[PDB]
DNA sequence: GATCGATCGATAAAGTTTTTTTT
DNA sequence: ATCGATCGATC
């Protein structure tokens, strides 16, 4: 259970002595799914100071949450906070120094890159106001 | 197999139909010529037995090379080292499905094809003949490369501690084939619905390439396997013709039999050729006798000087019209399209008239330019054909000027700056100010501004609408005849079969009367046209005193010298006469008038 | 080497006959090359063999050099060098060949391809376009341990040999011999050589039509670089080779061509139809042509004949196409040195005729046709990444018109790009452009011939003559001839023209191109305290007489009073400047203006 | 317009390049049917599904609907029910939607095998409605109507390449209808505009067009 | 001029007139390294070759090596000097260019006490050394023997400068 | 994303010596004023909304329209922008030509 | 059963002049 | 061409 932000292969604790993590075959039958969405906010009119390129971020809707954020509206939101990185996976090959502090964060025990972390959000409930 | 190849050298050495014993009088007749080639002719083929062509029609690759094979070792034999390999040419008539098996039964089978192809490609070269050197143990072998599954049919081996891939490609004994991918298209007429037409690939050997020329009907014949390349979702794979033979028609570089000049030349000596073709060439045409005479020189045209120095004069004539509607000026134009040798048909709008000349694009590979469209590049020696003069004001006029009287174009743009050779010949029929009331005031307003594109063109009719109550019903006599009934069919075999000449009889008989007989006018004959000028001249400013103002400039008067050669080309005679030229100034004066009115 | 060295052995005690006649011509040139450079208080090295010395008395060893050229040539370089030494050796690079001569039918124009002659002698001619960078490259350097202070020697093969298929040498820097020493590399010692990757287009006329031009390629070596301008007949012989791996290489190589076919060369030859030579003969000839007073109105009427008059024109052209000098002030701009005439005229009147026939004698001027495209002349940035990571500033018109003369036509037929293109390149001898890359002021001398048709039909009489086509003024301003041709009828002129349009369907040129291109290096007058004292006169009258007729002119008009008359001298090959000029000069403006 | 009856299907390939590596999955729909534009969305048991299909209960009847003697005098009476009108409109309208033959000959011209008509009425009777019903009555239809008709848009156009392709063939009105309804009224400003590409798709009939491109003829009757 | 300096000119001495265009800023670059186990303190040093390199492993010294413990090694900065870095671009003067091409560019390099006394439109001349350098990347399918050489400079001699 | 920039942010309190003044108008007639009008020279463009100095001269030569300037025919016929002209400018001067019998001849003597 | 050594496989590339409708 | 990972062999 509960795949992780890049958990695509569940390796673990097989039941007899088979040959543990040699494959994996992603049922579709049993395996239950849920449904999501990843849009981009802004920030509201009345705070900017002046025309200084107003910042962002961006969220994910996870639950039945989705399509009821019609876009171009005043909204709140819940409040999970969260960082996901995703740099080395099994399929395609994983300006200025952005990511310096990604160089810390190098030797995990596999093999040695270069692994990110971005500031992104999560929310579980929309309302909106006007 | 050894045994199939039993069965085929100890076959085209004693096939013979009643006491001529031919294929071995050819292949004898193809080896002292240079072209190492066959052309087994398969349904020719099947005297022997049916078994044989079925291992062939039901399995391929193998048949063709062991084929080849089996006739290389009889011309070897034919002879007593320099010998190549030969390659085979198949031909067959069965019915050409045109574009609509794809993938069901028809993948690696014989099939037979139609269609128009439009878009060449440079040269390059595969290999067919090697010699292989290790890096370990200076090891020497050869590998013959020689039918197809595009390259990866074997591989280069590890045999000779040993490191792999031990082997390279010297180039010191060699031989080398060239294919082409050049491109087909769809003849444009047999998959109607609403749909746009498709397009494939195919490629071939040197000894049958070079014998096509974008803009012509082919027929084909090959295979229809498949080749794979990694530059798409599922494992998926691309169609290719290989192919065999393109025994086509014809040309559409002037070697062809003697029989075909032999009726030539039996009815070039009848001097009724100039009033028959009149009748012959328009079938379904109601006279228009005055128009009719100037396409049949616009077809054959003149000559190309280039006298000693570094001018030269602009050999070729170019026709225009315009009148009302209704009165055959467009109809007429798609049956000139058929009877040229090339022919192109842009007749609309102009289509976005830079685009008329040449383009340039950023190109995948290497991210270039060069230069790969136009509609005057392949349009040599032939002639094409627009309309609607009037409506298109933009850019139509900038982009025909340099295109006539020099044809001697350079594109500008971000590559080259070439100066490509054009041999052209325009065309066109458009709209006055709405016909009628333009022929009812003063008789200017014809195109709105300007007479500078009315003097590079120089040979113009001006069609009226009479009402001529005698005539019209004989018309409307007419075209009941043709419309329905179709008793023409029936008539035109029975008038054509001993007097008139049929529609394709033609397209075999211009290309050879315009490419031998080189001509010239009469010397003692430059005094009349030099007495028949001075006075147009003065029947010209007889004019302007009315307050009449406009066009008649002096390069109608060396476009008449240019006429008088045209009906040379026709007779073939390499000297011009008087009865010939004062025929030609009747045509020409029926619209020197057409001014004054 | 033994059975495949003999007749290489045999041929070496063969062909010294043949070079009986080059023995002093290789020791020749380098004596003063230990003696220029001895001395300086420089010649490659080209041994051209001609085709017919081998011919003459040789079949096998001549046979083979047109088969299989692939054995044979490093037998000739062997034999050379060790006759360089053996010659000269006691003052204290391997001398290949150019091999010149005749080929007997390998002119295989490169719309054609070779079935046969793959791998064999190819002579090739046409234009090039291309023009790509020049680079060194190594051939062999010199390693050195410092330690035991002994050098070490290594030669790194590539696709330059030209001949042997050679094991690839693909290291950098071998480093580390067997030893205990860090190694050192005297690369002053070491040697270098570079290349260059040209495309040569076909020749566009012998090549019939139904097909647009194709093209390969030629890589060369060092003694033939900077040689080529983009634009030259070029004619070019060597061997024909492919190389690369392909169809069989490790896996999915389907339907993709792995022979790139190449050209491995020697002796590019320009030609010309700067290389006349000539003799004390012809040269004299032309002194005692300078001899009469008639020769400005005799090579007038020699240069077009096909059509009737217009002397004022006729004179004009070759006027113009010899060209006037421009004396470059000392830290002071210099003025403009060329001139630009201009032509209009009512439609159908040989306006165009004249403008290329120029071409054929125009002694490497390549025009253009004037085409609505940005690119007349400046580049864009075209780079094409020139072999993946550099970017060039390649040029589009203006590397071909230095010291040369263009046409375009279709003046008024134009949008708005090319009126602000040839403003600044008028008044300013060079341009310079930043379009994505670097400031570059490039400079060429260039004069343009210009062609446009007045709108409105029939109409310079009854309007004004000035504003006549409303193009801009400052172009108008910058151009000083403006021709009107008049098209009147006269029933003995048109009499005249009827039979000269008749006699042409059936003092000369080469003898008028060897004229001018040798007036071009001659000597330049420009002081006559006295012919300048006559045509003060002779524009001051009409400069109080330029409002009370039809055109107004300008003050930089004095500057061509005195261009006309410069170049009207340089027709007569003299170092004075005579009071003659000073009459043509002023009756053709006098027909120019009225 | 199409719309599509078929299955759904995931493929969960673990990689996907745009956004990026995440727990997600790809969507792949298989059809099993599919079946042309429909029109006039109010039915609840026939015209969605296009049976068109003659086999027994229809072609064994047809016959005898075919040999009655005022058919012609029917059908036309019957053919637009909603309107009472002038009758001889309705006698060209019918007539125009049947055709002709498209009757080639030998080697020689062929001949236009199609009928147009046009309507002129006054700002207030019927005359959008019999355009507008006879578009459901057809097989295949179009209705670029009014302002905004582009000059080369009922037509063939070429639409550019994107990043890595060639300049293809994207055709657009006129090369789908088949028996295609325009409403050329008086849209005077692009009337000088587009009407230079009408009038030869009628007398220069199957005209196509080289605009920097490909010499090609599509064949549109 | 530098469009003659194609031949026998590498590894020689040659001073070439021309304009400056394109200068680059000052950074440093390395000559000696200087790495840290934080368990014997050994500094461990090195030489530096071109454009890039690579650090060594950590048990390799000789106290902090060869026990069941190594030090585990991390650069210092200050514990090594840098040097002076600045690139520039030379053109032609455009009056000893022919008739015919454009003008060539060069690369130049500045090394010691030289640096920050050029300027764009220095109408200047350098005197200093020649080099070819590697490429070091994708050998095999490109670069196969190919030099893109830059100079090396030595001296600078400007001129035309209450 | 350096700050390339033309003249006017580098010549800062010293001489802007233009010519061809009917040339890119689109952008250039505005920002001409924007000297003038004091103190609001800027890059007011979607990356920042910064603003520097201006006190820089300006020495302009607009060039006439079609022929001469005709002077019986009214002025600002060729100049584009009278609102620069009326107070946004001090003083004007004009290089008109006569035809002169002394003076060009001495003005020939001048040139040759 | 664990550790070390050897062999095999996978990893690094780059853009910005012509042409369409449109205002 | 270099680096990393996996497999096989030896202790
Ligand atoms: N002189 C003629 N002789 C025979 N048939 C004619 C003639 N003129 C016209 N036609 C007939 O007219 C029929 C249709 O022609 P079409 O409708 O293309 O004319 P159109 O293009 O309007 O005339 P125009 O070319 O003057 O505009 C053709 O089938 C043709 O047979
Ligand atoms: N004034 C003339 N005298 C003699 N021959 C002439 C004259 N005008 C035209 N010609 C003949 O016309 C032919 C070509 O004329 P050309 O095409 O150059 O006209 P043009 O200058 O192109 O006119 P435009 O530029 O207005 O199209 C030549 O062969 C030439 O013999
Ligand atoms: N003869 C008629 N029988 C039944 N209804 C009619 C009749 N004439 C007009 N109508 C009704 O009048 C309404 C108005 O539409 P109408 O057909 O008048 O537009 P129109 O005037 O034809 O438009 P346009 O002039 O733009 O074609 C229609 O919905 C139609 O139902």
């Amino acid at each position: 259970v509960e795949q992780s932000f890049k958990y695509t292969e569940p390796t673990f604790c097989p039941n007899p002595s088979c040959e543990n993590r040699a494959f994996w075959t992603l049922n579709v039958t049993r395996s239950r799914f849920l449904d999501w969405q990843k849009v981009r906010i802004q920030e509201n009119a009345n705070e900017i100071p002046t025309g200084s390129m107003p910042r962002t971020l961006d969220v994910i809707l996870r639950g039945d949450s989705v399509e009821r954020a019609k876009p171009g509206d005043r909204c709140k939101f819940t409040g999970v906070e969260i960082v996901v990185p995703d740099v080395t996976q099994l399929g395609l090959p994983g300006k200025t120094t952005e990511g310096l502090n990604s160089g810390v964060t190098g030797l995990r025990s596999l093999g040695v890159r270069d692994l990110t972390y971005k500031i992104s959000f999560l929310a579980c409930h929309v309302i909106s106001i006007g | 197999n050894t045994e199939i190849i039993k069965s085929f050298k100890n076959f085209i050495l004693e096939f013979r139909l009643d006491s001529q014993f031919i294929y071995r009088d050819q292949l004898r007749n193809n080896i002292l010529v240079k072209n190492y080639s066959l052309t087994v002719n398969m349904e020719h083929l099947i005297g022997y037995n049916e078994d044989i062509y079925k291992k062939l029609s039901d399995e391929p690759s193998d048949i063709i090379p062991l084929f080849e094979t089996a006739i290389t070792q009889v011309a070897k034999r034919i002879s007593i080292n320099s010998l190549p390999t030969f390659q085979l040419i198949l031909n067959s008539n069965a019915n050409q499905i045109p574009l609509r098996d794809l993938d069901s039964e028809h993948v690696s089978k014989i099939v037979r094809l139609s269609g128009i192809i439009i878009s060449t490609s440079v040269l390059s070269s595969r290999a067919t003949y090697l010699s292989i050197m290790c890096r370990n143990c200076r090891h020497t072998t050869s590998i013959t490369i020689n039918n197809f599954n595009t390259g990866n049919t074997v591989s280069l081996p590890r045999s000779c501690n040993c490191g792999p891939d031990p082997y390279i490609i010297i180039h010191e004994s060699s031989k080398f084939i060239d294919q082409q991918f050049l491109k087909l298209q769809e003849i444009p007429e047999l998959v109607p619905v609403g749909e746009m037409p498709r397009n494939l690939t195919m490629t071939c050997d040197r000894y049958l390439t070079n014998k096509v020329i974008p803009g012509t009907r082919v027929t084909i014949v090959g295979i229809y396997s498949i080749y794979n390349s990694k530059n798409s979702g599922v494992a998926i794979r691309t169609p290719y013709i290989k192919i065999l033979g393109i025994q086509s028609d014809v040309e559409t570089v002037t070697m062809f039999t003697e029989e075909e000049e032999e009726e030539f030349l039996q009815l070039s000596r009848n001097p009724k050729l100039y009033e028959i073709l009149t009748n012959s060439i328009a079938p379904s045409i109601f006279g228009n006798e005055d128009i009719k005479k100037a396409i049949v020189c616009l077809l054959m045209g003149g000559s190309k000087k280039i006298l000693p120095d570094g001018m030269r004069l602009r050999g070729d004539i170019n026709v225009l019209l315009l009148g009302d509607p209704g009165t055959a000026k467009s109809q007429l134009l798609k049956f000139v399209e058929k009877v040229s040798p090339i022919a192109v048909y842009t007749s609309g709008k102009g289509s976005s008239a830079a685009g008329l000349t040449a383009s340039v694009q950023r190109d995948p590979m290497t991210r270039e330019f060069y230069l790969e469209g136009g509609a005057m590049v392949l349009a040599d020696g032939g002639v094409v054909c627009i309309d609607e003069f009037d409506k298109m004001r933009d850019e139509d006029r900038v982009a025909i000027h340099e295109a006539m009287e020099q044809q001697t174009i350079s594109i500008a743009k971000a590559g080259i700056t070439t100066v490509l050779n054009s041999r052209t010949s325009v065309l066109a029929a458009a709209n006055p100010i709405y016909g009628r009331y333009d022929d009812l005031k003063s008789p200017g307003d014809n195109i709105d501004f300007q007479t500078t594109i009315l003097s590079r063109f120089d040979m113009i009719f001006i069609v009226k609408d009479d009402h001529n109550e005698e005539r019209d019903i004989s018309i409307a006599n007419h075209v009941i005849n043709i419309h329905t009934g179709n008793a023409n069919a029936m008539q035109n075999q029975q008038e054509e079969n001993g007097s008139e000449i049929s529609i394709e009889k033609m397209k075999r008989y211009i290309t050879y009367c315009r490419l031998k007989c080189a001509p010239r006018l009469s010397p003692q004959a430059a005094e009349k046209l030099s007495s028949n000028f001075v006075t147009i001249r003065k029947q010209l400013l007889i004019n302007e005193l009315e307050s009449t103002e406009r066009p008649i400039t002096i390069r109608q008067l060396e476009a008449i010298i240019r006429i008088t050669e045209s009906l040379a080309k026709l007779e073939l005679s390499p000297i011009a006469q008087e009865r010939h030229v004062d025929e030609a100034i009747r045509l020409f004066q029926a619209s020197t008038m057409d001014a004054a009115s | 080497p033994d059975a495949v060295f003999g007749d290489r052995v045999r041929r070496f005690q063969e062909f010294l006959d043949t070079f009986t006649s080059y023995r002093d011509s290789v020791r020749s040139i380098q004596v003063y090359n230990s003696n220029n450079a001895a001395n300086y208080n420089i010649l490659p090295h080209r041994i051209i063999i001609s085709l017919d010395d081998l011919r003459e008395f040789d079949r096998s060893f001549w046979s083979g050099i047109l088969v299989e050229p692939a054995y044979f040539i490093p037998p000739a370089e062997k034999a050379l060098t060790d006759l360089a030494d053996s010659m000269d050796d006691v003052p204290h690079h391997p001398w290949k060949l150019s091999f010149k001569g005749s080929f007997g039918a390998h002119a295989l124009s490169p719309r054609t391809l070779t079935a046969q002659h793959l791998n064999k002698l190819v002579s090739v001619e046409g234009i090039v376009t291309k023009t790509s960078l020049v680079r060194p490259k190594l051939i062999r350097s010199v390693h050195y341990a410092a330690k035991t202070g002994r050098f070490h020697y290594r030669d790194y093969t590539d696709a330059t040999t030209t001949l042997t298929t050679r094991i690839p040498t693909p290291a950098i820097y071998p480093t580390e011999d067997t030893e205990g020493n860090k190694l050192t590399t005297e690369y002053g010692y070491s040697t270098f050589i570079d290349h260059q990757r040209i495309t040569v287009q076909e020749m566009p006329e012998m090549a019939p039509a139904g097909q647009l031009p194709r093209s390969i390629d030629v890589i060369l070596d060092d003694d033939l670089v900077d040689k080529t301008k983009p634009g030259d007949r070029v004619n070019v012989v060597g061997v024909f080779k492919s190389l690369g791996a392909g169809g069989m290489n490790q896996s999915n190589s389907n339907t993709l061509i792995g022979f790139k076919t190449l050209i491995l060369g020697n002796t590019v030859y320009p030609l010309h139809a700067a290389r006349q030579m000539l003799t004390d003969f012809d040269i004299r000839n032309i002194n005692k042509l300078s001899k009469k007073k008639d020769i400005f109105d005799i090579l007038s009427q020699s240069l077009a004949p096909s059509i009737y008059g217009h002397d004022h024109i006729k004179k004009a052209i070759l006027l113009m196409l010899m060209g006037g000098v421009e004396k470059n002030l000392e830290n002071g701009s210099h003025l403009r040195g060329d001139i630009n005439i201009l032509m209009v005229g009512d439609p159908s009147t040989a306006k165009s005729q004249l403008l290329r026939f120029v071409l054929n004698t125009a002694s490497l001027a390549i025009a253009t046709t004037g085409r609505g495209s940005s690119g007349v002349g400046l580049t864009a940035a075209v780079t094409t990444d020139r072999e993946t990571g550099e970017r060039r500033l390649e040029a589009g018109a203006m590397v071909l018109a230095d010291r040369g003369v263009v046409c375009i036509d279709e003046f008024d037929k134009m949008t708005d790009v090319d009126r602000v293109a040839i403003h600044e390149v008028m008044e300013q001898q060079t341009v310079t452009i930043a379009k994505a890359g670097i400031h570059t002021t490039l400079n060429a001398r260039c004069s343009v011939i210009a062609a446009a048709n007045p709108v409105f039909g029939q109409y310079d009489v009854n309007r004004d003559p000035h504003q006549n086509i409303a193009l801009p003024d400052s172009l108008l301003s910058r151009f000083d001839l403006l021709f009107v041709v008049t098209d009147d009828i006269n029933e003995i002129r048109d009499r005249s023209i009827s039979e000269h349009v008749l006699r042409t369907h059936r003092v000369t040129i080469p003898f008028l191109r060897k004229y001018v291109q040798y007036a071009k290096e001659r000597v330049i007058p420009q002081l006559t305290q006295e012919a300048i004292n006559v045509i003060v006169k002779n524009y001051t009258d009409l400069r109080n007489d330029d409002n009370t007729k039809k055109s107004p002119i300008t003050a930089r008009t004095l500057e061509t009073l005195i261009r006309l008359a410069t170049a009207h001298a340089k027709v007569r090959l003299s170092k004075t400047v005579n009071k003659v000029d000073a009459k043509v000069a002023a009756n053709l403006l006098r027909f120019a203006l009225l | 317009e199409v719309e599509v009856t078929g299955i759904y299907k995931n493929n969960y390939d673990g990689n996907l390049n745009a956004k990026n590596g995440f727990p997600v999955f790809a969507t792949i729909i298989e059809a099993n049917s599919i079946k042309r534009r429909e029109g006039n969305t109010a039915n609840e048991g026939e015209e969605g599904l296009d049976v068109f299909s003659w086999t027994e209960e229809e072609e064994r009847e047809f016959r005898k609907i075919s040999r009655d003697r005022g058919i012609i005098d029917k059908i036309i009476s019957s053919m637009a029910p909603s309107i009472y009108g002038h009758r001889d409109i309705k006698t060209a309208v019918a007539c125009s939607l049947f055709g002709g033959v498209p009757k080639n000959v030998n080697g020689k011209h062929s001949i236009r095998g199609d009928i147009n008509v046009l309507l002129l009425g006054d700002p207030g009777t019927a005359k959008s409605q019999i355009l507008k019903y006879v578009e459901k009555t057809a097989h295949r239809a179009v209705f670029a109507t009014g302002q905004g008709a582009s000059a080369v848009g009922l037509t063939a156009s070429v639409r550019k390449d994107p990043i890595t392709k060639e300049w293809t063939l994207e055709g657009g009105a006129l090369v789908l209808a088949d028996k295609g309804v325009c409403l050329i009224d008086e849209f005077d400003k692009m009337n000088d505009q587009d009407r230079t590409s009408i009038h030869e798709a009628m007398e220069q009939q199957s005209i196509s067009i080289s605009k920097a491109g490909i010499v090609t003829t599509l064949q549109a009757r | 001029s530098v469009r003659q300096i194609k031949g026998d000119f590498l590894g020689q001495l040659i001073t070439v007139r021309g304009i400056i265009t394109r200068v680059s800023d000052v950074k440093p670059a390395v000559e000696v390294i200087a790495y840290t186990c934080d368990q014997c303190g050994y500094e461990v040093f090195q030489e530096v070759n071109s454009r890039t390199f690579t650090p060594l492993s950590e048990c390799t010294s000789e106290e902090c090596s060869q026990n069941q413990t190594k030090g585990q090694l991390f650069m210092s900065t200050r514990a090594s000097k840098f040097s002076a870095f600045q690139e520039c671009k030379i053109q032609e003067l455009s009056q000893q260019v022919p008739v015919g091409h454009i003008p060539r560019s060069l690369n130049i390099h500045v090394n010691g006490t030289l640096v920050r006394s050029l300027s764009p439109g220095d109408i200047v001349d350098v005197t200093g050394i020649f080099l070819p350098a590697p490429y070091t990347g994708f050998k095999a399918l490109k670069a196969g023997l190919l030099t893109e050489t830059y100079l090396e400079a030595q001296f600078v001699r400007q001129h035309k400068k209450l | 994303m350096i700050l390339e920039g033309g003249a006017l942010v580098l010549a800062d309190n010293g001489i802007c010596c233009i010519d061809e003044f009917d040339k890119m108008d689109e952008s250039d007639r505005t920002a001409i004023h924007e000297v003038m009008e004091q103190q609001t020279i800027s890059i007011s463009k979607a990356g920042i909304n910064t603003t520097l100095n201006a006190r820089t001269s300006i020495l302009a030569a607009a060039n006439p329209l079609y022929g001469r300037y005709n002077p019986r025919l009214s002025p600002l016929d060729n100049i584009n922008l009278p609102a620069a002209l009326l107070s946004r400018f001090d003083i004007l001067f004009l290089m008109l030509d006569i035809p002169s019998r002394d003076d060009d001849e001495k003005l020939a003597e001048h040139v040759t």
